RNA sequence: GCUAAACCUAGCCCCAAACCCACUCCACCUUACUACCAGACAACCUUAGCCAAACCAUUUACCCAAAUAAAGUAUAGGCGAUAGAAAUUGAAACCUGGCGCAAUAGAUAUAGUACCGCAAGGGAAAGAUGAAAAAUUAUAACCAAGCAUAAUAUAGCAAGGACUAACCCCUAUACCUUCUGCAUAAUGAAUUAACUAGAAAUAACUUUGCAAGGAGAGCCAAAGCUAAGACCCCCGAAACCAGACGA
RNA sequence: CCGAGCCUGGUGAUAGCUGGUUGUCCAAGAUAGAAUCUUAGUUCAACUUUAAAUUUGCCCACAGAACCCUCUAAAUCCCCUU
RNA sequence: CUGAACUCCUCACACCCAAUUGGACCAAUCUAUCACCCUAUAGAAGAACUAAUGUUAGUAUAAGUAACAUGAAAACAUUCUC
RNA sequence: CUCUUACUUUUAACCAGUGAAAUUGACCUGCCCGUGAAGAGGCGGGCAUAACACAGCAAGACGAGACCCUAUGGAGCUUU
RNA sequence: AACUUGACCAACGGAACAAGUUACCCUAGG
């Protein structure tokens, strides 16, 4: 550790869910390779878990970039600006679903 | 080795608007494998920091240290560059912004001990640093008053929150 | 030198992060980044805060006059289709005037006893510039606005976030919009 | 024990392991008592009988006869006529 | 060391010497090949009772191995299967027990019992490796 | 410092070049060329590890009896002195 | 690793340059020597001690089962092409190149001829200049060949010769003695 | 083949990082670091259990103070609000005192009731009624 | 901001294949490198001690011409440790390569030099631009310890819990080794960087193959046999022997 | 530092006893005995690991285990049920 | 009434015993084949260091400390003192 | 020596130049009593306490600083 | 010849067979 680390208070963003709920996570980025072992589980992902997320989720805008990559990545984007980036490597699909939708439950 | 220091004189800043305020001139100089230490030097270095150019001059003239005599050229060397090179217009209008010693690189002798013993004698060397920068010297950052204590200690008494609670 | 690459590599995405810090970036708009779509950006917007926007009225309500006059500067001089962009200013000053009407009506009923003055001042202050800049940036109003300088200066920033509530009002009618107002501003 | 030769790099046997033991094929050893010969005179019957006896050895014993010996020693053999060939096999042990 | 038991007389050594393994190395030793086995091999053609059977046509039909290093001197007839043995066969052993003769005769088959040296059970097993020798 | 600054030359291997694509081949010359060349005399290497194998102290002993006569003085030297510290070594002395 | 020679080899503290006395300074035995270990430019203590092999030999018919292993994977992946033979119209290698683009082969193709001698010369000059469209004779098949190559094309009469070899293993007796030697039935 | 370590860079920026706050050569020496950096997380883990042991501590402390204002003793009004069937927790009770007086001052008169109610009790020999406060709800 | 950091080559290692070397002129066994006087001196002779037997007293090894096998068998031996055949058997071998090192590595080697020693003898350290230096105000910088920028404010293994708040509050007897499982008493460490220490495959187990047979001669086999996998560290005496060197 | 020089080699000599012995996780896991020129060490024992096979293991009802004088109590061995 | 890592409570649950053994995983390196901003499946090995009375290099502390040095004047000619 | 005193030189201290070594786990380095304590700067209780050079001192920390038995080891030399 | 016999090997699980001394000491850790 606590003192070698920073702190902050319980708070929200724009007093999220007292009017309304407000998703916070907007945008996903994915990074996935075409061919790379460690890819294998984005590729499975955006195949046949990308798309109902994305129904799920309208209000989140996600991009899809397949291209050659060692390490794919998701980076997450909130509506304070703040920046994620999270590692999708050698992930199985059950994993990358639960990364993924514990982002869009982020604020 | 490294070699910054020489290198801050030749940036070149964007020409200033005319609402701008006139940017004071920074020059930038040392003198690199002076014979002295860096320990002995800091003194001499510490002493002139935040004086007027000629204040430093003066103080320097009349010190004993052999260093005063280095730092001394060095700094008229700085003060004629000022003019001459980076658009000085008045050379008393200096003052000394930063002034460090830094060790140089060092050589090591054979040397001996009363009992026959074989020992290692280091020829020290050092370097230099100044930064003059254009205008009056800053001046000194006053004593804190007590009006200044008493409105520290009523702010950090107002600034207490019930701690551990809702 | 020791044979290897990964640790080289590992090492240089260090000096990187050190390079960036020591020398931060100038902060540019999200638009010009990677993974940047306008199209369903905006329609994430709605989406996002379960509005039903007209995408047509939406889009000109992140047009700002500033804008427009930049880019004609900018097509002139790099001489090339008439342009046609209605500015925000339209939008701006109908959601401007329903929510200074709508904040006082909420503020006056919640507190009959309150003078005249306190609720315009209280009113002032939700629509005020500090308070809506705030609630713009918190709402990725500002990732979508079209303005000639980044970031959005707080005038412009504010006047989008009102030209945003004049496309609601039209889209929606004015319960949907005070809704709108009462979940944002109020809340504030 | 050796267990590579200096010409030839490989395992050696004890040879006194092999003076003085019988290997059975099912991995029992076999022993004379000590002392059978010495000091008749001084020993009742019932303990010369039992000191003239052929008794196996156990277990750990085994195991470390086992290691002091080549696998050469181990093999199985038809000699003719062999006194010890119906024990080389073991009958009806469950274990 | 292995065997030391630090300090007592180890247990291998304070046992009495025997001759268990004395000549070991100069004892005859003699292949086993039951009647079970032979009637096993004619019934899956690989020794033809049709020709005389010797230890060339035993060991070429893989039906025993003979180690003439190892101081096996040919093979041994054993009488296990005798109760089932059928075939008539002219065959020629190094040892034959009372039974095992007794069940070839019975069929009509003759045994003979043979000797055969070390040199010479070397070449009769393997006979192209020694027409290879070129003696 | 100890880790280097810059990227090092990077590699190129040609995959296909002619070692890599005929790698392997003949290695079936036995079962597939009527048994007349066994595949241990494709190996080729040290006169005395061709189609052998053995620890240290085995092969120090091999060397010196297939090569020992043609060493030269100070390898030799070397080799009769590893072979009995090996052989200390080896046996738990 | 069958064929693998290592001739990695370091110098132990017996066979490092020197350092037979045990050094001076203040008893002698301190340190034994110089060219300890411990020492900058010390022996090894355990570093590699070659030329060291690592040839070793899996069962005949383990080896004989890994070919058919990879024939039946090939089939069975639709890799593998049965020809009557590898003769070409022309030796120049950009028809077989285009060949195999149209017939959908892959990158790299194994092509196996029945003799070394009776290899035709066109698809002989086509393959010499092709380094991923390498021509082999039926003894030199091999399961490391036939994985780093993606197709694998075979004559007709080099499928009768890879049967007769295979199945040869499962039917025959253990051996008396090499099957180099003389046999009744072997070879043929 | 001879292998080096090459990323023992970033092995010791891993101990070094949780020792920049630290003073002296401790905070970038990595063998000095290390020790201390180890304490630290012994420490780190260990201080949990003190964290809810203090907080109770100050808890207690400060309904202490709160009751004392009242007139009641701290064992007097947790174990008579008990016997009134509330449940409230000693970190509500705090809360309660700093943030509402007003209630927090009625728990001290309803303890100070219970309280009265179990002297009257002791007094009696049982013939006489339990008092109101006292009646204990029973659930099934 | 200094000190510094960073680098890729010099070469080297292990094999293979091939049997190597050396008279410009002059000088050189006397005090070598000294143009030029009666010589006469002549070489040959078991290695030893000792790794081990937990001492040591007989006893163990370093060569003699083909991989493999016979075989760790015959045999020798305080019959202990340990040593260990032969008859017989009988293969392949195409230099120009590397799951070798890359400046504390790899040769000691930039060199048997500097330096140390009377002598025999011992014996280092280190270099790094670029296409061009007939481009040098060009080759950006960022990184160990050490310092500088920038000394310090009650209190205590220097932290942890935390806190509006660096400190003040509360909690906490550095670590290692060894002494019984007990270091505030004894050991070790200025710090940074680099270097620095477990090497068997008989049996058994596991996973394949084939199976009364297995194995690419030899060997084993009353479900065996073949193949693979996986087990045995680093530094640190006196002494003893051989041959030199030194008054 | 010559109670027997120095150097090289034998030599990574031997013994003795310290010291050191480098990523993570999970499972199991602390015994206290006999012989020995042996007690600063070792090997058979005690405890301990892995795998495998099979059937009881622990706790413990009655009955039962010496006279000779037992300090003679506290206990032991054995042992179904549970 | 206070008062544990005991117990309960919400959630989690294989995550506190030396040596030792068993089962997984793994940094970096090289090789095969992938990969292609730094990876995958395997094969291999000089394969991981806060624990050294260890070696080499760099730099500290002690410490700007201990210690070291040039007879006098002058015109620098010379003279003077010892 | 009672019983030391004075002065000179050196050292010394200050200024200037040059510039070592042993030592050093880390250090934000107090006292009393207690704790095996005459084993406590670091633990318990109590007391004390703004920060920081220089010159001394030598109570403590800390360091510069024989004898014992044990090992199935030697070497001289002495012989019964 | 065989059957058999024999070490107070008493340091008695027994080395086939060997003492003093070092205050000139050498080496070893505790
Ligand atoms: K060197
Ligand atoms: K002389
Ligand atoms: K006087
Ligand atoms: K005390
Ligand atoms: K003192
Ligand atoms: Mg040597
Ligand atoms: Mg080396
Ligand atoms: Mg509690
Ligand atoms: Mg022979
Ligand atoms: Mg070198
Ligand atoms: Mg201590
Ligand atoms: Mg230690
Ligand atoms: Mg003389
Ligand atoms: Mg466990
Ligand atoms: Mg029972
Ligand atoms: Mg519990
Ligand atoms: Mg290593
Ligand atoms: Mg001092
Ligand atoms: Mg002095
Ligand atoms: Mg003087
Ligand atoms: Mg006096
Ligand atoms: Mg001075």
């Amino acid at each position: 550790t606590a003192r070698g680390t920073p702190s902050r208070f319980l708070a929200s963003v724009l007093h999220n869910g007292l009017g309304r709920y407000v998703q916070q996570l907007q945008r996903l980025s994915f990074s996935v390779s075409r061919d790379g072992a460690s890819s294998r589980g984005a590729r499975e992902f955006v195949e046949r878990e990308v798309i109902d997320f994305a129904r799920r989720n309208p209000g989140v805008v996600i991009y899809v970039n397949s291209r050659p990559c060692c390490v794919p990545r998701v980076v997450a984007e909130y509506l304070n600006g703040a920046v994620r980036e999270e590692s999708i490597h050698c992930k199985s699909v059950e994993e990358i679903s639960t990364l993924v939708q514990k982002l869009a439950d982020q604020s | 080795i490294s070699r910054k220091w020489e290198k801050k004189n030749k940036i070149v800043y964007p020409p200033q608007l005319p609402g701008e305020p006139r940017r004071p001139a920074e020059i930038y100089h040392c003198r690199r494998q002076i014979k002295y230490s860096k320990d002995k030097m800091w003194y001499l270095a510490k002493l002139i920091r935040g004086m007027s150019i000629d204040q430093a001059l003066a103080q320097l003239e009349f010190n004993d240290k052999k260093g005063a005599k280095i730092i001394k050229e060095v700094l008229l060397e700085a003060q004629d560059m000022a003019v001459r090179d980076h658009n000085v217009e008045f050379r008393s209008n200096l003052y000394i912004a930063e002034s460090t010693s830094g060790r140089g690189q060092c050589l090591k002798r054979i040397r001996y001990h009363g009992r026959g013993r074989f020992g290692i004698m280091e020829k020290v060397y050092c370097h230099y640093f100044v930064k003059l920068v254009e205008g009056p010297p800053p001046p000194p950052e006053p004593p804190k008053t007590a009006v200044a204590h008493a409105k520290e200690y009523i702010q950090q008494l107002r600034s207490r929150t019930i701690v551990h609670t809702l | 030198v020791k044979k290897g690459f990964r640790a080289a590599f590992r090492f240089q995405k260090e000096l990187e992060r050190q390079r960036l810090l020591r020398c931060p970036p100038p902060p540019v708009r999200r638009s010009e980044k990677p993974n940047w779509d306008y199209h369903a950006e905006i329609q994430a917007f709605g989406h996002r805060l379960q509005e039903n926007f007209s995408l047509d009225l939406l889009k000109t309500a992140f047009v700002n006059s500033c804008y427009i006059k930049s880019e004609e500067a900018k097509r002139q001089q790099l001489g090339i289709v008439l342009l046609n962009l209605k500015s925000n200013q339209e939008l701006s000053e109908q959601g401007t005037s329903f929510s200074q009407t709508c904040l006082t009506q909420f503020l006056e009923d919640e507190y009959p006893d309150m003078p005249t003055e306190g609720i315009k001042n209280l009113v002032d202050f939700l629509t005020g510039e500090e308070v809506v800049c705030h609630v713009a940036r918190n709402l990725a109003v500002e990732q979508l606005t079209l303005s000639e300088e980044f970031p959005v200066p707080p005038a412009v920033l504010q006047q989008t976030f009102f030209a945003v509530i004049g496309a609601l009002l039209q889209s929606s009618g004015p319960e949907r919009t005070a809704l709108f107002i009462r979940d944002f501003l109020i809340t504030q | 024990l050796t267990y590579f030769s200096a010409r030839k790099g490989k395992r050696k046997t004890v040879k006194a392991v092999i003076d003085r033991f019988l290997r059975l094929h099912c991995g029992l050893w076999v022993r004379r008592k000590a002392g059978y010969k010495k000091k008749l005179w001084k020993k009742t019957p019932a303990r010369k009988k039992r000191l003239r006896e052929f008794v196996f050895c156990n277990k750990t014993q085994s195991k470390l006869l086992d290691k002091m010996t080549t696998s050469f020693w181990k093999r199985r053999n038809w000699y003719v006529d062999d006194p010890y060939q119906k024990y080389h096999d073991r009958t009806n042990l469950k274990v | 060391r292995l065997g030391f038991e630090g300090g007592q007389t180890p247990f291998y050594i304070r046992i009495p010497k025997y001759g268990f393994n004395e000549g070991h190395s100069f004892r005859r030793q003699y292949k086993p090949l039951s009647l079970n086995r032979l009637q096993y091999l004619i019934d899956l053609g690989r020794v033809d009772p049709s020709q005389p059977i010797d230890l060339t046509q035993l060991v070429n039909g893989r039906g025993v191995t003979i180690q003439p290093l190892k101081r096996d001197y040919g093979v041994q007839l054993v009488e296990e299967g005798a109760d089932t043995f059928t075939a008539k066969v002219n065959i020629e052993v190094q040892l034959a027990s009372e039974l095992a003769i007794a069940a070839i005769e019975k069929n009509g088959g003759v045994v003979t019992t043979a000797f055969y040296d070390p040199r010479s059970l070397d070449i009769v097993c393997k006979p192209v490796p020694f027409f290879l020798r070129g003696q | 410092i100890g880790i280097r600054l810059t990227l090092p030359p990077p590699k190129v291997v040609d995959r296909w070049n002619e070692k890599r694509a005929m790698f392997g081949v003949y290695d079936n010359i036995g079962i597939l060329g009527n048994f007349e060349k066994h595949p241990k005399e494709l190996i080729r290497g040290p006169i005395w590890l061709r189609g052998w194998k053995g620890n240290e102290l085995q092969r120090c002993i091999r060397k010196r009896k297939m090569v020992g006569s043609r060493m030269f003085a100070d390898d030799l030297h070397n080799l009769n002195k590893r072979i009995r510290y090996l052989y200390k070594h080896f046996n738990r002395h | 690793n069958f064929k693998r020679i290592s001739y990695a080899k370091t110098k132990t503290r017996a066979e490092v340059r020197g350092g037979g006395r045990k050094p001076w300074p203040q008893g002698r035995a301190r340190h034994g020597s110089i060219r300890s270990p411990l020492w900058r430019g010390g022996g090894v203590a355990h570093g590699p001690r070659g030329p060291t092999s690592y040839y070793y030999m899996l069962p005949m018919k383990v080896r004989a089962l890994g070919l058919k292993v990879a024939l039946t994977v090939k089939l069975a992946q639709d890799d593998l092409h049965i020809m009557d033979s590898l003769e070409l119209p022309t030796g120049d290698p950009q028809y077989l190149t285009e060949l195999a683009h149209y017939r959908r082969w892959g990158d790299s193709v194994l092509l196996v001829d029945l003799t070394h001698e009776e290899m035709p010369q066109s698809i002989v000059e086509a393959t010499s200049r092709l380094k991923t469209f390498n021509l082999i004779p039926a003894v030199g098949l091999n399961v490391h060949s036939m994985l780093k190559h993606q197709t694998l094309v075979l004559t007709l009469p080099t499928v009768a010769f890879l049967e007769d070899k295979l199945l040869w293993q499962d039917s025959r007796y253990r051996p008396l003695y090499p099957f180099s030697l003389p046999y009744s039935d072997f070879p043929r | 083949l001879r292998n080096r370590v090459t990323d023992r860079y970033f092995r010791i920026q891993e101990v070094l990082k949780h020792a920049r706050h630290f003073r002296g050569r401790k905070n970038r020496c990595y063998r000095l670091a290390v020790r201390t950096v180890i304490r630290a997380f012994v420490k780190c883990t260990k201080a949990r259990y003190l964290k809810k042991k203090n907080m109770r501590t100050l808890w207690i402390n400060r309904i202490t103070a709160a009751s004392q204002e009242h007139g009641l003793k701290y064992p007097a009004l947790i174990g008579n609000l008990v016997k009134c069937q509330v449940e409230l927790n000693r970190k509500v009770l705090a809360d309660l005192a700093i943030y509402e007086p007003k209630t927090f001052k009625s728990l001290a008169a309803l303890a100070s009731r219970r309280r009265h109610e179990g002297f009257a009790a002791a007094l009696g020999d049982g013939k006489e009624p339990e008092g109101i406060f006292s009646r204990v709800v029973q659930y099934h």
